[PDB]
């Protein structure tokens, strides 16, 4: 103790414990200190490991300001390609841009993340060129081709998805999830709470009775009640639509006409009948709700309330008001109207 | 040294500075005090709700501020509807951690998030969003255990 | 543990043909309907299209002989109750917490039952344990002890549980 | 146009040359609001108000609304000027309205509020600013009290519906169309094409809301369920 | 040059571990603030020994009365110079390369690019001392000529026709101009 | 446009009062007092502000005018205007039934040498106290009523300006003014 | 390894002098102010108090806190802070069990003038020619809705509330005195009126006028 | 620049209202909409079957400003010919698509650039989606009336029109934003041989 | 013993890559090139510069080469004395490449006519690298 001395501050407090801190965006200042970190820690043995923080914006702002170039992000994945240590990346907040390549860059297995992180991946920013000539444009426009392409190398060998998926996701700016990340291949488990936090913040509640003295039983029960009343209404809302394609059916019964048998022809001849044919058309049968429930049973409502129409009948002649169009219409016995 | 003490006074920033002081909060294994001086702004009320229920003290001239996180940027059409989406999930992400700590409904949360609502130091304690008063022998025995 | 969600379990690990055309009629559906989820009422969907399979005929003696109309009836059920919104893009298809419990369980009760290979009848008796033919069917009352009467009594053979 | 707008006008004759082309329309009786609504144009409107008035007192007077807000008292002084004259007035909305032009556009006579196909219309609160010591914060909120208290009572006596569901409506920023204003009757009568009936998406989300549409049969409208 | 390095035993900054070395480095321009810590540092070494002191120059231009004032210092001292060249000296920077060090102490490195120009000033005002500011402005022109002219072997009439237009050099021809001495190889 | 009510007697004094403003509007009184000394002269009063010495030369215009003005306010009147809406004839001041009256004193800055600041410190006070002692002439109010309702800074509806006495009368029956 | 523990006058006096002005009066306990309050010089007198608190050994000398500040107000009349920030000051400052000794060198601007009296009542310290200013504090620029300037006319109504309870314990007048006396205009006080106020007693200690020196020589 | 070009050139637009040319120039503003939209009132005035050669010649402009300019034409009697000069944008080229069918011509180096519409979105959380659902309403009526001059379908509207997509005079024709292409006959070019 | 630096630029004046050129030459010792990110004309000539045998590049690495550019305004004469200025330094230059690439000069002009990018695998074949690391 008092030949080794204490470290004077907090970033060299986390240098002893082998803990990398990205809490900067990533500038030209910030990324020759990152090769001097990494490159530092391959000299005092390739075999301990390295704790990694991420929290950055990336090369660009978050609201679209351009301060560096995206080619700095290439930099700092090549040298965790050139190092043969194992590299434990946490992400810690925000991971925009280059932030979540170095993050997926890392071992698999040891890739963590916190439950509320944020995580995106987008194209890169270009500056402008300031009217210059024609024939830089394409190599400018070349410039971008060979950054995209090795964007999307360096995207590939972290997570797993071949280059023509991730490159359709990335032409518009994507934001990915903690629980979005587990399927994607960004990271491979989630850093938890503390188990014996949680237990004694639930514990506090109910000796401490403030989960049921300051009125939260009353606010609760509304909530409930709320999310009943909102059951509520969709269902009436899908009764009513489901009543008029019943209503479609039926009109559309009073048919005599040639036009079904002209696309059967045309199309497959495997299914004749209804039947599943396993592809988007997923065909829903709505005379077949036939039920029985006896246990949803209807409340103390009466619907003697509704009035007597005049109730037309279906034989009849009388026209609406339109355009003349019964050229090869004929009068059905059912609808004589057509 | 199982206990950690943290003054929060200021005015709050980004949202998303917010949530990594609360999760880190909420990580460690040792205890986790946090007392408040002035205001709890969005960035700050995150690291008010990150301490351990039993040891969050507010003061007498204490007041608490809750309002949902700003933003925005120009860009395409389609751009907007993406990012829109986005302030409403960080919105409904903030509301998680406000109905977790408090033990209060998601429904109440995002009316009281709808607009700048301010908080005294008697409601704060009514609300959730701290335990009890601060006095002077709450924090007398703050600066005598972390002399050893 | 969660060792068992893997594809090994469905295709490495011996399952006669009548069962493994359920699992497979299970997996492209939640494919082609754009939702990469495998809920445990699409797995009595399979149940009901395939009528060759012999747990189709328990079926027809509990008081389901309309065939056609109750696989409809499913499909009615799991649009308006549980819904079938569509999702963007899941390459590899995830299992719900729900219906990974009903697959563990027919293998743990086929070494209850005697049978090496997986058949189709201990699909059916999976899903009457999780209760999902009380919710689909409750005026027909199946129950978890009829079914349990019901398959002793066509295969001929006692089938005991601790 | 981004350095300079030129002079667009026509003027023509066999024997002298006429005035330039606000002043043409100015003389039929037509009013053009453009632009910010400060104090200095609305002595222009309410000036030409006054001017056509003296020149006859039957013919309708009509004013063209084209702008996108202005000041609030400003904006209040036109509408009691036009509240306050003999003829009638048939207001036409033009391009956009913003919490201040769609007042002007509601303030015309019964029978005479036409509005386009494509105009947006908007209803909120009015804002402000705080301003140093209490004894202006207490007179900015007896202000802004009076500002909505004034501009609720308006839409009360052109409209005929409640205030229950105006203070739901300009509580937050609402954007109306003019088929969904047609029900709550800030205009009379929808400008169309040749036959134009397309249907705007503000009322396929109604049709949402009611349950007559779904993901199943979108029928022959827009896609509203990518969202 | 921002970390430092090592004297013998503690940490010292780089360009003050060359000051103890006895070697002086230019990197920026000649300006008012870093003349008046070069004229310093050139008073201090001739206090402590009595060697030959080195000046490594990257000048990119600069001003004319603050490079007099370091120039000047050159012969005041009781100690020998020694000029080096590497990178670039433009403007009055090229004129310290023959400041000192005439009897084969200039060096170079193959690929420096050397320039020379008459110096310039700028000072408005009054008319009648324009006429003043114009004498001072004439009489600093032909004696940084003189300067060149002894230190070179240049005749003196050459220096003014040429040297008042835009005129630069390659190590080559600055062997046979007397400008430079010696050019350094590799090792 | 403005060119027709100028030859049919009405003038529009609209936007803040400057000083080139200022005589534009005096300039044009005096002709038509020289013109018809027996037709009434009505003005429009909308102005969010102004100074103190050129609003003063508008009031002493009406004041050299022979013939009767009539004012109307539509709009804002802050600080000035409705100085200059009380400041016509008694019983032919109208305006706008829902327009805005603010009563406040003027502002203004004080910068340089000590004897300076005192000067323009009494000025300004002067100032307030001759538009006080001049307003309340035509409004049959105490001076020491009105020389405390101008000091805060609140909006006055027509409503309440009636029984005041700054204002007669008010266009629309006086039954459309709101709270 | 070691705990780094804080040296004080007891112990420290082996060590030599601070080399910094600021240190020379932290080891004093006295804290000088001459910076309106910021945001970045808050955070040092909260950690000041926590310095004075941590491992003293009588806790009981008197800490002399000498202020020169504008408050939030500038002498314009907009707001470069806000009061909130007043709050966390006396919290903290009334915290520890040593006596409060509250001193002014010129200005005192509205928040620093609440907090030249809430000291320790007999030793007000003040000089003789100072200024003294209590008006009531404004908001800064907020552009909202009518219910958004109601609920900023309740922040200002707590700080009223706020001021007037310290005014009221220090002078010794009732809550609506205050508010009517010091909390309504902006106004000014002299050294020599105060006193009879109420703000200060006496003047610092060891003042004495160099013609006074000389009429005693 | 110097008043004598403008002067030249308030002339020459004098002389198109002879000939019953209005003119679309500069970015589409909302004073320039209200001086457009009463140059194509008062051309119905002295005759109301006779076309109207509308000029377009816009690199952008607002999107509310350019809707006034929409609705205007569809309503009056007669039809109004749009000709594309020089270059199309988003509020250019619907302007183009909103003219008669068989009377939108378009010259063969001319560029029809066309795009969703930008613009941004500022304030509070509740200020961000309702400004994105003002926008997506501009998204989707340009096009649903795009869909309806061109005669293709919604889908394959959107996946051209998200991003910036320029468009060539002679894919014009097949697309359907132009009609016919007028121009002079070719010289009798002799070959190589 | 050996020097080591790490080689990442993405802009700057081809003036100051001279400046670290001929300073690589002068330590007797050998040098060690590893070019990561970026590598600009300024950076080029600090990978050139080095040893031959001990010049690394990675995969994703990068080569700007492009002529030198300048800004000139003025009299009419000494743009004439600044333009054969700015025509000797592109020589100069193209003489630099040409001791490592063991090309003729007359191609090298032709490619620093205008901006000319390297990937991984041909700056292997132009001589400008070693190998991969």
């Amino acid at each position: 103790d008092r030949r080794k001395p204490p470290p004077p501050d907090l970033p060299s407090l986390l240098f002893d414990q082998r803990i990398v801190y990205l809490g900067m965006p990533l500038v030209p200042a910030v990324t020759e200190l990152m090769v001097a970190e990494l490159l530092y820690l391959e000299k005092q043995g390739a075999t301990l490991p390295i704790e990694m923080l991420i929290n950055s914006s990336g090369t660009t702002r978050q609201d679209g300001e351009i301060l560096s170039f995206d080619s700095e992000g290439v930099a700092l994945t090549s040298t965790m390609g050139f190092i043969k240590n194992p590299i434990s990346t946490v992400n810690m907040g925000l991971a925009v841009g280059w932030s979540c390549v170095v993050l997926s860059f890392g071992r698999k297995g040891w890739r963590k993340s916190l439950p509320h992180s944020l995580a995106m991946i987008q194209q890169p920013r270009v500056p402008p060129t300031g009217q210059r000539q024609a024939i830089e444009v394409h190599i400018k426009w070349r410039e971008v081709l060979d950054y995209k392409r090795e964007l999307l190398r360096m995207f590939s060998l972290g997570t797993g998805l071949p280059v023509d998926k991730l490159d359709a996701d990335m032409q518009r700016p994507l934001y990915m999830r903690p629980q979005d990340a587990l399927e994607y291949g960004i990271i491979d488990e989630i850093i938890e709470p503390n188990e014996d936090k949680a237990e004694k913040a639930a514990q506090y509640w109910i000796r401490s009775g403030r989960a049921e003295s300051e009125g939260r039983l009353e606010q609760w029960q509304e909530y409930l009640s709320l999310q009943e009343e909102y059951a509520l209404k969709d269902s009436f809302r899908k009764v009513m639509t489901q009543d008029l394609r019943a209503a479609y059916r039926d009109t559309s019964s009073k048919l005599l006409k040639n036009s079904s048998r002209n696309m059967e022809q045309v199309q497959e001849f495997k299914e004749r009948l209804p039947d599943d044919m396993l592809t988007e058309n997923d065909e829903v049968r709505l005379p077949f709700s036939r039920d029985g429930v006896k246990l949803a049973i209807l409340n103390a409502e009466c619907y003697a309330e509704r009035n007597i129409a005049r109730q037309v009948a279906a034989n009849k002649v009388s026209v609406p008001d339109k355009w003349r169009a019964a050229y090869a219409a004929r009068p059905a016995p059912a609808a004589p109207a057509a | 040294s199982k206990k950690v003490f943290m003054i929060i006074n200021s005015f709050g920033g980004s949202v998303g500075n917010g949530i990594t002081v609360h999760d880190a909060l909420q990580f460690i294994k040792a205890g986790s005090l946090t007392l408040a001086l002035g205001v709890a702004a969005s960035a700050a009320s995150l690291a008010l709700a990150g301490g351990t229920i039993g040891e969050r003290y507010v003061t007498e001239g204490c007041h608490t501020m809750i309002h949902q996180p700003e933003g925005g940027l120009n860009g395409q059409a389609s751009d907007i509807w993406i990012d829109s989406q986005e302030i409403m999930k960080i919105r409904l992400d903030v509301a998680e951690i406000y109905s977790l700590s408090t033990y209060r409904p998601r429904h109440k949360i995002l009316r009281d998030l709808d607009r700048d609502f301010y908080l005294t130091a008697m409601e704060t304690i009514y609300y959730g969003l701290a335990d009890e008063i601060a006095t002077n022998e709450v924090m007398h025995s703050i600066v005598e255990m972390t002399n050893q | 543990a969660t060792a068992t969600a893997a594809p090994s379990e469905l295709d490495d690990v011996g399952v006669s043909a009548a069962a493994e055309s359920i699992i497979q009629y299970a997996i492209n559906f939640a494919r082609a309907s754009e939702t990469y989820e495998v809920h445990s009422w699409m797995v009595l969907m399979g149940i009901l299209k395939y009528e060759t399979c012999t747990a189709a005929k328990i079926l027809k003696s509990l008081g389901l002989e309309d065939l056609y109309g109750a696989w409809n009836e499913v499909l009615w059920a799991l649009n308006v109750c549980d819904g079938l919104q569509p999702r963007s893009f899941v390459t590899d298809i995830k299992f719900a917490d729900r219906a990974f419990k009903v697959i563990t369980a027919a293998s743990d009760f086929a070494v209850w039952h005697g049978k090496d290979k997986m058949y189709s009848e201990d699909v059916l008796m999976a899903l009457a344990a999780g209760g999902v033919l009380e919710d689909l069917f409750p005026d027909l009352n199946l129950s978890f002890e009829r079914v349990r009467k019901a398959v002793e009594k066509e295969s001929g053979r006692r089938y005991q549980l601790p | 146009s981004p350095v300079v707008t030129p002079d667009i006008q026509i003027g023509h004759g066999e024997d002298a040359i006429e005035m330039d082309l606000y002043r043409y329309l100015l003389s039929n009786r037509i009013i053009f609001i453009g632009g910010y609504i400060n104090d200095k144009m609305a002595t222009q409107i309410v000036g030409s108000l006054m001017a056509l008035e003296a020149v006859d007192e039957n013919e309708d007077i009509r004013i063209y609304i084209n702008s996108p807000g202005g000041q609030p008292y400003s904006v209040l002084g036109v509408v009691d000027a036009m509240q306050s004259i003999k003829p009638d007035v048939q207001t036409v909305a033009l391009g956009a309205c913003y919490s201040y032009a769609s007042l002007v556009v509601a303030a015309g006579t019964k029978g005479k509020r036409y509005a386009m196909k494509n105009t947006r219309l908007m209803m909120t609160q009015p804002m402000g600013g705080s301003q140093g010591d209490i004894y202006q914060i207490k007179a900015t909120v007896e202000e802004l009290n009076a500002l909505y208290q004034i501009f609720s009572r308006y839409y009360m006596k052109f409209t005929g519906m409640n205030q229950d569901q105006i203070e739901q409506a300009t509580c937050r920023d609402h954007f109306m169309t003019p088929e969904q204003a047609k029900l709550e009757g800030l205009i009379d009568e929808i400008i169309r094409g040749k036959g134009d009936y397309t249907v705007p998406p503000a009322i396929v989300r109604q049709f949402r809301e009611v349950g007559l549409v779904d993901d199943l049969t979108p029928g022959p409208f827009l896609k509203v369920d990518c969202n | 040059c921002r970390p430092p390095g090592q004297r013998q035993s503690e940490w010292v900054d780089l360009w003050e571990a060359y000051t103890y070395q006895k070697v002086v480095f230019i990197k920026e321009a000649i300006t008012e603030d870093v003349a008046n810590n070069m004229i310093a540092l050139t008073l201090y070494l001739d206090s402590l020994d009595q060697k030959r002191i080195y000046y490594w120059l990257n000048v990119p231009g600069g001003d004319v009365v603050p490079t007099l004032a370091l120039y000047d210092t050159m012969q005041y001292v009781r100690s020998k110079t020694a000029t080096v060249c590497y990178g670039l000296c433009l403007g009055m920077g090229g004129f310290l390369l023959t400041a000192g060090g005439e009897k084969g102490y200039r060096f170079a490195m193959p690929h420096s690019i050397l320039m020379m120009h008459h110096p310039s000033g700028a000072s408005r005002g009054q008319a009648s001392e324009m006429h003043i500011e114009s004498r001072e402005l004439v009489r600093m022109r032909d004696y940084l000529s003189l300067l060149t002219s002894n230190a070179t072997g240049q005749p003196y009439d050459r220096v003014i026709r040429e040297l008042s237009r835009n005129k630069w050099m390659d190590p080559k021809q600055a062997i046979e101009y007397g400008m430079i001495d010696k050019v350094l190889t590799t090792p | 446009p403005f060119g027709l009510l100028l030859r049919q007697r009405i003038v529009f004094l609209g936007g803040e009062v400057e000083d080139f403003g200022a005589d534009a509007i005096i300039s044009q009184l005096l002709l038509l007092d020289s013109q018809d000394p027996t037709k009434d002269i009505k003005i429009f009063i909308n102005s969010p502000g102004g100074s103190v010495t050129a609003g003063m030369g508008i009031y002493d215009a009406m004041m050299l005018c022979r013939a009767d003005v009539n004012t109307y306010c539509f709009g804002l009147a802050a600080s000035m205007g409705a100085f200059l809406l009380g400041a016509g004839k008694r019983g032919k001041r109208n305006s706008m039934p829902n327009s805005r009256i603010m009563i406040h004193q003027p502002l203004g800055g004080a910068s340089g040498q000590a004897v300076d600041i005192e000067i323009q410190a009494k000025e300004i006070m002067y100032h307030k106290a001759n538009l006080n002692r001049i307003m309340a002439d035509y409004c049959q109010q105490p001076l020491s009523k009105i020389e405390e309702d101008t000091d805060r800074d609140r909006y006055m509806s027509p409503l309440e300006a009636k029984e005041y006495g700054l204002i007669d009368h008010i266009i629309g029956g006086e039954e459309a003014v709101f709270n | 390894y070691p705990e780094g523990r804080p040296l004080f006058l007891p112990e420290a006096e082996r060590f030599g002098n601070p080399p910094d002005l600021p240190s020379l009066l932290l080891q004093q306990r006295v804290i000088y102010i001459s910076m309106p309050f910021l945001p970045s010089v808050t955070e040092l007198v909260v950690a000041q108090c926590y310095y004075l608190d941590f491992d003293d050994r009588n806790r009981q000398r008197p800490i002399y806190v000498y202020l020169n500040s504008t408050g939030c107000i500038n002498d314009k009349g907009q707001a470069i802070s806000a009061d909130n920030e007043f709050y966390a000051i006396w919290a903290a400052l009334g915290f520890t069990r040593a006596p409060l000794y509250t001193g002014v060198t010129w200005k005192a601007q509205n928040q620093a003038a609440v907090l030249l009296s809430a000291g320790q009542k007999g030793h007000r310290y003040s000089f003789p020619h100072a200024k003294i200013s209590t008006a009531p504090p404004v908001m800064n620029r907020v552009f909202g809705q009518a219910v958004d300037a109601q609920l900023q006319a309740n922040e200002l109504d707590y700080a009223t509330k706020y001021y007037a309870a310290i005014l009221a314990r220090s002078t010794g007048k009732d809550l609506e005195t205050c508010q009517k006396q010091y909390l309504s205009r902006k106004r000014y006080f002299s050294v020599k009126e105060a006193y009879e106020e109420g703000l200060v007693d006496k003047l610092v200690p060891g003042f004495m006028l160099n013609r006074f020196r000389k009429m005693q020589k | 620049p110097n008043p004598l070009v403008i002067e030249r050139f308030q002339g020459v637009v004098s002389q198109l209202f002879q000939q019953r040319i209005v003119r679309l120039g500069g970015a589409v503003d909302d004073d320039m909409a209200n001086l457009l939209v009463a140059q194509l009132l008062y051309l119905d005035s002295v005759d109301n079957k006779r076309d109207i050669t509308m000029y377009v010649n816009s690199p952008g402009g607002s999107v509310t400003a350019g809707m006034a300019v929409f609705d205007t034409m569809r309503h009056i009697r007669p039809d109004v010919s749009t000709c594309c000069i020089g270059l199309a944008a988003s509020m250019g080229a619907f302007i183009l698509a909103s003219g008669q069918a068989g009377k939108r011509y378009s010259l063969p180096n001319s560029r029809i650039m066309i795009h969703q519409p930008l613009g941004g979105a500022q304030g509070q959380a509740t200020d961000i989606e309702i400004q994105a659902n003002e926008i997506l309403h501009h998204k989707l009526t340009l096009n649903g009336y795009l869909a309806q001059f061109t005669g293709q379908s919604m889908e394959t509207i959107t996946k051209d029109t998200d991003r910036d997509f320029f468009m060539s005079p002679q894919e014009a024709i097949e697309y359907g934003l132009v009609d016919a292409i007028i121009s002079k006959p070719q010289m009798l070019q002799s070959r190589e041989v």
